[PDB]
């Protein structure tokens, strides 16, 4: 537009990236979420409270598929979320055009991490305020990855981001464990999302997606209401 | 009934300097170095010492830009510096002008004394 | 809180919140407008008003009811220039949907498009974030009428009955008191709530030359702005 | 892209980044060099070596052609690009006019490049001084130094880096025309001049020569100790 | 428009580049890497930053990046910036293999990287790279090599090296434990596990927290051997045996 | 307040051009004199130390055969204008088969005396003295960083400018000859220099219709100084 | 401090100060009014002559964009000529492309989106010009649009732009748009252009009048101010 | 004074300061006076040389076969709008094979100098044009400004203390219409002799006079064809 | 007059040093030159105060004589004083 193109993200006198720290604080101001890998597939749980009774929960979805076997949720701000959602949507399809093969999630988080780290340095932008959880079932062992505004990427067994992630972190330190089943991950995931919720949790509050090894399937409020019935 | 006479450095402070057109008059200026008056600042040393018959003013006067009066009064004086030190009975213009081109440069290496910058 | 230039451009504060967008959320409030959208069973009603401070200004130009396509209407709040500059991008992207994909655009996707462009206005640091607030209605296959709202923060957003602008902090509190009950929604029930929800706010109970009502209804799904006569028919039809 | 004037005139007439960025020249390694009538000799000092680690990668005397030697001060990082660009320039001169590269031409290349590298938009000026010594075609030896201003300037001998006033003041007591009537007097003249330079323990003194038709010869620490031997024995003869 | 500019390129009025110093201060955090004087082998050391019991350990390399048949590198500092530099650097090595049908020597691989980091320091108004990474490998001419990177772009070849700020004590320990040509890889690995014992503050050197990647020249395999914990643990018990033996002098 | 490099003053004028004028004052001096027979010219090399070789320093480069030059201030800025001004003279000769007049050279330089900016960095810090003989006779010219180009009959520049002009109108008239002017310059030079005048400090440059070329060799200057 | 300088920064109370400074930059310029009748649009600009300054007919703030559309600019003048060239070029694009003459609505949109388009970046400044647009076509009728420096374009029966703005639009509600012929409306403008801007501020002045409508048969031109000279014949008789 | 920075920033009073500072650069130039009759146009400038030995810097420069302009202020930008002036003359001279009228030339100067007064990092042009020529409808005397607001006058003057030239011209504007050239020119440079202090000439070596006519192509006279015009003037009063 | 203070050179450090150790009796192996010959960029205060460290241990043993075996080794402390401090 002008060619100003100077990076407003600079180093501190201590040596700390300041905008990445503040962006991680903006991650900490976001909605809580937790995701657990257990021995056949990966269950992602998010926590969506509409600010009024006027609202519609049928419109906006948080668990958003990327392929027919790859899901992706966040903990941060939605308007910065959907951009790299769409960037991952276009980005997987060049892999499906070149190699003619379902893209591995390991390759996704490499490339999306390259986009985000490459975006922290470019001409005059703030970084994204989004911390992603990316799941999927490739080659027989289901994966769960987490990215962040620093462009880094981790490989967690069962983590949690958003509000009270040290509370859900210590809760997922002991209560999460060696190996479960697909339904057994849902129980402890709804419990650890029931760590920091309000006085009621319905089919409109939570929204839970899974990855089978045979393929992705986002769940419906019928079973989302049936499992949390059965408080966790 | 005393009128007034006021000397300063910089144009600020502005308020009496913008009040002086509301009262005062006669804004004039130093003087300051000139191509000529340095010969009188070099003739403030005229009756001093005893000027060697071959010592010339214009020779040194043309060599010293932006001299004010301060250093170039000591410029003629630093002859007597090395004179007493080197035992020189009286001084020749070549004696100090060796230390002058020194003392101007040696003292203009670090400090140009930018009087133009002080009020600007 | 503040650190550096965070009070000036769209960069982060030390607490985790940009200030330019939360200035844009009260960039709407200079307009002076209440606008309420209500989704009925088979219909949806936009209600607005206008201010005519001169007798020399027109009634035919100041209508905020802008038509996007022949199945999509919209109404604008916030400041005027950002609102109209949003409209040609809405019309233009609707027309490119018609050229590229061949079928009529759902009202859902256009708010994702406008929300993403408003994100690109927010994301990049040297461009103003367009302090207008976008409100859509429309008809979809087997999904009834729909209402959506696009704030200048970049999220597509749409509910059962929503209103943003100046006075709407209490208007949403009235619509919570009016929606959650055992009442259904007929046509004149939705129109008769669309006036009275706003008349509870302003407490004026005024002439039918002030509110502009655009409506859509699945008998004839084309967006339609009511004539003043039938507006008067509703407005005295509510007076028992 | 990147449109911003970094280097502008100060109100007292100076450029800053040119006449300030010579401090990076002032805080680097020292390097001296004289020219003999037959064999030149240049050398870097104050190497500050780790003395248990590798040494060929910290070699900061290099060549562009075999006709031309390098020596520089300041931070070496910015000097690397100047060297490689100088090499790419001096090869296409061989592709043109079939004589080898005259040293004055390549010094006008580094000087002109470094000038337009100060002049342009959005570019930090280079913080190196450098020497370019080479016995040209028709057997005549000469030398030049650079400047971050970009003013090539032919000396008879060198002092750049830390304490350039010290060694540059010292070589006025060198320039008797006896030195150098012999090439061993030129080399031991350089090392004896680097006696007034930093520690001079026979470790941080890296010298290199060029015998007017030969490729440049990096001397091992073999005759540097012998030149310290005849220099210290000469100082034993000095009283 | 220009009063929002942060001026990342300009010299600062005391003598030094103001931004490259604060670049090096970030390398001073969060990193620990070193390599050893070794014939018929060369080793790298790595310190686990995230040693929590909740990671997957399915990457099969946490701080070692294999960028050719013959070479590798060790990320220090801001990790994903090195995840730009290894894509760039791997593409440089592979295009040199395209242009010549011959494996890339390590020196011009190093300069081919450092001209880019240097290219961001010289001009741009741009945040510099904040990674100072190491290099190992084989070549046709010089056998085995080690190299060092800087955000300024100045590189040096070592025989034992320093990443990062906690490794200056490792440099004092390496000069105090110096030799010339002894590998005998159990001596080099005993010295390396010794240095990571006494430099790193956590006692007894837990087997998860460290990582060793070796490179043995085999014709024509040139094996980049990344060793598992089962051959880490008996090395740790070997060094603890050597500490229990060597403490008997007093 | 590092402002906006192309911004006017409250007086007003270009800030950075006005700052550029002060950069001429610390440069070395020079003397030009227009003669009816030709143009003589003088400068001082300003030897910094006996380390340096004195004859490699250029203050006069000769643009065409018939158009001399004299540079000042920062020399490395001047070299670019020299090398491109030569290209403009040659382009004149290869479109036109005639000598480019001494006037149009300085239009062809001063039209880009002001090209600084961000789009479309700093102005030049040189004050040139152009001489030469076209068909209009021996012309003596002078350009500044501002591009304000004017004819000057007998122009001084640099640090010595005030005393050299001021002393120079006293000793100049309309019918000056050449060898009168040549020894009329070195009097001013030996008044204004700080080192002793000898064979290594200064260099003269003359260009005439009938005394050409006619450049600047040594041992002429030995005869020139010893006539004092 | 710091919130008024750039154009792309919101102020904490929620408005843009460079736009607000652009609004009152036109406030210092002289009064120029306009009004439409039932079959035409009448302009009038009062112009300033102190002693000598210019020949009669210099820098006329009445322009002529298309065959049937004209300007009446007030504010800073140079940017008004830039908008005259751009609106000229836009009428050239519509005329070349779609084959028929430009309606005033599209012209108001395509100009007003540029005037808005220079209020979103710190590359440029917001414009400091405001102008009238009068036109007449038999399938269209007489429209009169008003563009401010902020980018808002809407429709008057009558407007006024200048220093004496409110006092020069106070009296227009006395006149009747619906019945009057524009041949009356010429002197019905010149009476209050002579009345407003009393002569204690500036000693002398001079009047321009431009008149498009049905009588001129679509072509916009200046009336011959000498011909019928109806202005001062009424205006000297309008002081009592 | 933080809003005195750039051309982008509006004032809180509504006056963009860079334009005002460029007007100050207009006033610092020397005086020049352009005035027309019904049948001719005459513009007269006053040169102001640096020192005694340097020749006086010229003002009036030839542009076309009928268009001539004076100048005050900067010089390099005068060469810039000079070269643009030539190029837009011989463009339409190349295409339409007719000369350009003046009144559509100056809109290219306004639309030329407009864009460097709006976008960031672009200064205005310190410029002092007094354009004069023929179209078919006679002479014209225009003036410009760095704000790009061009005025069709019958007589103006710009430069240092040029207001005294105006207050000369207003009491003779009723008599500056019918008269032919020989008294029109001296009626011109009487305003120049009021732009000076009253104790020095009014010499021959400085004043330059340019005329454009019907049977008279645009011509610049320089001290020596000027010497027949300066003869026979009245003495300056006591 | 503003006096320029030059930093000590090699023989100036030699000229300065012995003035201190003149009173403090050195041992047989103690030599002024070699130590300050290898050391660079010292200060007159340090080269005066480098003798005080031997004025500790030798005075801790209550000895009138300096020992270079300490004065070398103890100099590391003043060397550590300039190096690390």
């Amino acid at each position: 537009e002008r060619g100003y193109s100077f990076s407003l993200t600079t180093f501190s006198p201590s040596g700390k990236l300041v905008q990445i720290e503040y962006a991680l604080a903006a991650v900490a101001g976001g909605a809580p979420s937790v995701g657990i890998k257990a021995a056949n597939g990966v269950v992602l749980a998010t926590e969506k409270k509409q600010k009024s009774i006027l609202y519609d929960e049928r419109s906006v979805h948080k668990v958003e598929p990327i392929t027919k076997h790859i899901g992706l949720v966040y903990s941060g701000m939605g308007p910065d979320y959907r951009v790299l959602v769409h960037r991952a949507r276009k980005l997987a399809q060049q892999y499906y055009l070149v190699y003619q093969e379902p893209i591995p999630t390991a390759q996704l988080v490499q490339r999306v991490a390259s986009v985000m780290q490459e975006y922290t340095q470019s001409g005059g932008v703030r970084p994204f305020g989004v911390s992603l959880l990316i799941c999927g079932w490739n080659e027989g062992r289901p994966y769960l990855f987490q990215s962040d505004p620093s462009g880094a990427y981790f490989a967690w067994k069962a983590t949690a981001m958003g509000k009270n992630y040290v509370n859900g972190k210590t809760f997922l330190e002991k209560r999460y464990n060696e190996d479960l089943e697909l339904e057994d991950a849902i129980h402890t995931a709804i419990l650890t999302l029931k760590e920091s919720f309000e006085g009621q949790m319905t089919e409109d509050n939570i929204e839970v997606g899974i990855c089978n090894e045979a393929g992705f399937r986002r769940l419906t409020p019928t079973e989302v209401k049936d499992y949390l019935a059965a408080i966790a | 009934n005393i009128k007034v006479l006021m000397a300063t450095n910089r144009p600020d402070t502005l308020d009496p300097a913008l009040m002086r057109p509301g009262r005062l008059d006669r804004k004039i200026e130093f003087s300051l170095p000139d191509l000529e008056g340095r010969t009188h600042i070099f003739k403030i040393h005229a009756r001093s010492m005893s000027v060697e018959r071959d010592i010339r003013f214009e020779l040194l006067a043309r060599l010293c830009p932006n001299s004010t009066g301060a250093e170039i009064r000591s410029v003629c004086t630093e002859a007597g510096m090395f004179a007493i030190r080197a035992r020189r009975k009286i001084a020749t213009e070549k004696d100090f002008l060796e230390a002058v081109n020194k003392v101007i440069k040696s003292y203009a290496k670090f400090s140009a004394t930018p009087r133009y910058m002080t009020y600007n | 809180s503040s650190a550096g230039f965070d009070r000036h451009i769209t960069i982060f504060s030390p607490e985790g919140r940009l200030y330019q967008v939360e200035y844009a959320f009260k960039a709407i409030n200079q307009g002076g407008l209440t606008s309420v959208a209500v989704r009925g069973k088979d219909c949806a009603v936009i209600v607005t008003q206008k201010k005519v401070p001169d007798k020399l200004l027109d009634s035919s130009t100041v209508t905020h009811l802008f038509k996007i396509t022949e199945n999509i209407g919209c109404v604008m709040t916030g400041m005027t220039a950002d609102s109209r500059s949003q409209v040609q991008r809405a019309r233009y992207e609707a027309a490119n949907w018609k050229y590229k994909y061949g079928y009529e655009i759902p009202v859902d996707m256009l708010c994702k498009r406008i929300a993403d462009i408003s994100q690109v206005y927010t994301q990049n640091a040297e461009m103003r974030p367009l302090g207008c607030c976008m409100i859509l209605i429309g008809i979809d296959e087997e999904q009834g009428p729909q209402v959506y709202k696009c704030d200048p923060a970049g999220y597509y957003c749409g509910f059962k009955a929503t209103a943003a602008g100046v006075k709407q902090t209490e208007s949403t509190s009235f619509l919570e008191k009016k929606v959650k009950k055992k009442f259904d929604w007929t046509f004149e029930q939705t129109v008769e709530t669309a006036i009275t929800c706003l008349s509870t706010v302003l407490s004026i109970d005024f002439k039918p030359s002030e509110i502009e009502v655009g409506v859509v209804t699945v008998e004839n799904p084309k967006f339609r702005i009511l004539t003043e006569a039938e507006i008067d028919a509703h407005l005295v039809a509510l007076a028992e | 892209s990147y449109d911003r004037a970094i280097t502008v005139f100060s109100p007292d007439g100076h450029l800053f980044q040119v006449e300030y960025a010579q401090e990076a020249v002032k805080k680097g390694s020292t390097a001296v060099g004289v020219r003999g009538r037959d064999i030149v000799v240049l050398g870097v000092e104050k190497k500050s070596v780790a003395k248990l680690q590798d040494e060929r990668t910290v070699r900061k005397i290099c060549a562009l052609d075999d006709n031309v030697c390098m020596a520089f001060a300041g931070l070496t990082a910015d000097a690397r690009i100047v060297i490689n660009r100088a090499r790419v320039e001096c090869q296409s001169h061989r592709l043109t006019v079939e004589d080898p590269v005259t040293v004055e031409y390549i010094t006008r290349y580094i000087a002109s490049l470094k000038q337009r590298y100060t002049q342009s938009n959005g570019r930090r000026p280079f913080g190196i001084s450098a020497l370019i010594v080479g016995f040209d075609f028709d057997g005549t030896p000469r030398l030049y130094q650079t400047d971050p201003s970009g003013t090539y300037h032919a000396w008879k001998a060198n002092a750049i880096g830390r304490g350039a006033k010290s060694v540059r003041e010292f070589l006025e007591k060198n320039y008797t025309d006896e030195a150098i009537e012999t090439d061993d007097l030129t080399i031991k003249l350089v090392i004896k001049a680097l006696l007034e330079v930093v520690q001079s323990g026979g470790k941080n003194i890296e010298l290199a020569v060029m015998r007017r038709d030969q490729s440049l010869k990096i001397l091992n620490p073999e005759e540097i100790e012998k030149y310290v031997a005849e220099i210290e024995k000469e100082k034993e003869e000095n009283e | 428009s220009r009063r929002y500019d942060s001026r990342t390129t300009i010299f600062s009025p005391e003598g030094r580049l103001y931004q490259v110093e604060y670049a090096m201060e970030a390398i001073g955090h969060a990193g620990t890497c070193l390599g050893i004087l070794a014939n018929d082998g060369v080793l790298l050391a790595a310190e686990r930053r995230n040693i929590h019991k909740l990671l997957d350990e399915v990457f099969f390399s946490e701080k070692i990046y294999k960028l050719n048949e013959d070479m590798a590198c060790s990320v220090a500092g801001i990790t994903s910036d090195a995840n730009v530099l290894t894509n760039e650097l791997r593409l440089i090595a592979q295009r040199y293999l395209l242009q010549y049908q011959e494996p890339i020597p390590c020196e011009q691989l190093v300069t081919a990287l450092c001209d880019i980091k240097q290219a961001y320091t010289q001009f741009g108004g741009k945040r510099p790279f904040g990674v100072s990474l190491l290099y190992i490998g084989w070549d046709k001419h010089y056998g085995f090599q080690l190299y060092q990177s800087d955000p300024s772009g100045n590189y040096g070849g070592w025989k034992a090296t320093c990443i990062g700020n906690n490794s200056a004590a490792a440099v004092s320990m390496l000069k105090q434990d110096y030799k010339e040509g002894e590998m005998t890889l159990k001596s080099a690995l005993a010295l390396a596990i010794k240095v990571l014992n006494k430099t790193m503050d956590v006692s007894k050197l837990s087997a998860e927290k460290v990582e060793i990647a070796t490179l043995t020249r085999e014709n024509g395999k040139t094996v980049i051997r990344v060793l598992k914990q089962k051959e880490v643990e008996q090395l740790i018990k070997k060094h603890e045996e050597e500490e229990a033996k060597a403490e008997r002098e007093k | 307040y590092d402002r906006g490099v192309n911004t006017f003053s409250p007086e007003g004028r270009l800030f950075q051009v006005e700052y550029a004028i002060e950069a001429i004052k610390l440069g070395s001096t020079a003397i030009g004199i227009q003669t009816s027979e030709g143009v003589c010219l003088a400068v001082e090399k300003r030897i910094t130390s006996p380390l340096m070789e004195p004859s490699s320093i250029e203050k006069i480069v000769e643009i065409d055969a018939h158009i001399g030059c004299a540079m000042s201030g920062l020399i490395a800025d001047a070299k670019t204008l020299i090398d491109k001004a030569r290209v403009e003279t040659q382009n004149h000769w290869f479109t036109y088969n005639e000598t480019m007049t001494v006037e149009s050279v300085t239009q062809a330089v001063s039209n880009l005396a002001l090209q600084f900016g961000e789009e479309d960095s700093r102005p030049f810090g040189v004050a040139l003295l152009f001489g030469g003989v076209d068909e209009k006779g021996p012309q003596l010219f002078h350009m500044d960083p501002s591009g304000t180009f004017v004819q000057c009959d007998a122009r001084a520049i640099g640090s010595a400018s005030e005393g050299a002009q001021s002393s120079l109108q006293e000793v100049y008239h309309k019918s000056m000859t050449l060898k009168e002017a040549i020894k009329s310059s070195l009097i001013i030079l030996k008044q204004v220099m700080e080192e002793k005048l000898n064979a290594t400090n200064i260099e003269l440059a003359t260009v005439q219709p009938g005394q050409n070329f006619h450049m600047f060799t040594k041992e002429e200057l030995e005869e020139v100084i010893k006539d004092i | 401090t710091g919130y008024d300088l750039s154009a792309s920064t919101f102020s904490p109370d929620g408005r843009v100060f460079q736009v607000e400074y652009a609004m009152k930059a036109v406030e210092n310029s002289s009064t120029a009014i306009g009004i439409r009748c039932k079959d035409g649009v009448v302009f009038g600009v009062e112009k300033l002559v102190l002693s000598k300054l210019y020949e009669e007919g210099s820098n006329k703030r009445l322009f002529n964009v298309d065959r049937h559309v004209g300007m009446a600019v007030a504010g800073l003048l140079a940017d008004a000529r830039s908008l005259a060239d751009i609106a000229r070029e836009e009428a050239s694009n519509f005329r070349s492309n779609f084959g028929y003459n430009i309606p005033l609505k599209h012209l108001a949109d395509r100009v007003a989106m540029y005037v808005h388009a220079y209020t979103l970046y710190s590359a440029v400044r917001p414009f400091g010009c405001s102008f009238m647009l009068g036109s007449y076509s038999v399938n269209d009728g007489a429209q009169l649009y008003m563009i401010d420096p902020s980018g808002v374009s809407y429709g008057y029966w009558g407007c006024a732009i200048g220093k004496a703005r409110q006092a020069a639009k106070t009296e227009i509600e006395k006149l009747q748009m619906k019945e009057m012929t524009c041949r009356d409306i010429v002197k019905e403008v010149a009476k209050i252009i002579y009345i407003v801007h009393d002569e204690v501020k500036d000693k002398a002045f001079e009047l321009e009048l431009s008149w498009v409508g049905e009588l001129t048969n679509g072509r916009h031109e200046i009336v011959p101010k000498d011909i019928r000279e109806e202005a001062e014949k009424y205006a000297k008789e309008s002081l009592k | 004074n933080q809003y005195d920075n750039d051309v982008t920033v509006w004032s809180p009073q509504g006056r963009i300061h860079q334009i005002e500072y460029a007007m100050e650069a207009v006033k610092q130039g020397s005086a020049t006076v352009g005035l027309k009759s019904k049948t001719h146009a005459v513009l007269v400038a006053l040169k102001r040389a640096q020192s005694e030995l340097a020749a006086h810097q010229k003002k009036i420069l030839h542009v076309d076969n009928h268009i001539g302009i004076s100048i005050a202020g900067l010089t390099a930008d005068a060469r810039l709008l000079c070269n643009f002036m030539r190029q837009e003359c011989l463009d339409s001279r190349f295409v339409f094979d007719r000369p350009l009228p003046v009144s559509r030339l100056v809109s290219l100067i306004g639309s030329k100098t407009q864009i460097p007064t709006q976008r960031y990092g672009r200064r205005p042009y310190g410029v002092g044009l007094l354009i004069a020529g023929y179209d078919d409808m006679g002479p014209h005397i225009f003036q410009t400004c760095p704000s790009a607001n061009y005025f069709d006058c019958r007589a103006m003057s710009i430069g240092a203390r040029s207001q005294s030239a105006r207050t000369y011209l207003e009491r003779h504007m009723s008599e500056f219409m019918e008269c032919n050239l020989n008294e029109l020119v001296k009626h011109g440079l009487r305003a120049l002799r009021e732009t000076l202090p009253a104790e020095q000439d009014l010499t021959t070596k400085n004043v330059s006079i340019g005329i454009v006519g019907k049977d008279l192509e645009f011509t610049i006279y320089d001290d020596d064809d000027v010497s027949p015009f300066l003869e026979g003037l009245e003495e300056r009063p006591q | 007059r503003k006096i320029e203070f030059p930093l000590p050179d090699e023989k100036t450090k030699k000229r300065i040093f012995q003035i201190h150790t003149s009173r403090m009796t050195l041992a047989d192996d103690v030599t002024l030159d070699d130590l300050i010959m290898a050391k660079d960029d010292l200060s007159g205060a340090d080269i005066k105060a480098i003798c005080t460290e031997a004025g500790l241990m030798a005075l801790r043993e209550r000895r009138m004589k300096v020992t270079n075996e300490d004065f070398k080794k103890s100099k590391e402390n003043v060397l550590y004083k300039k190096q690390e401090g």
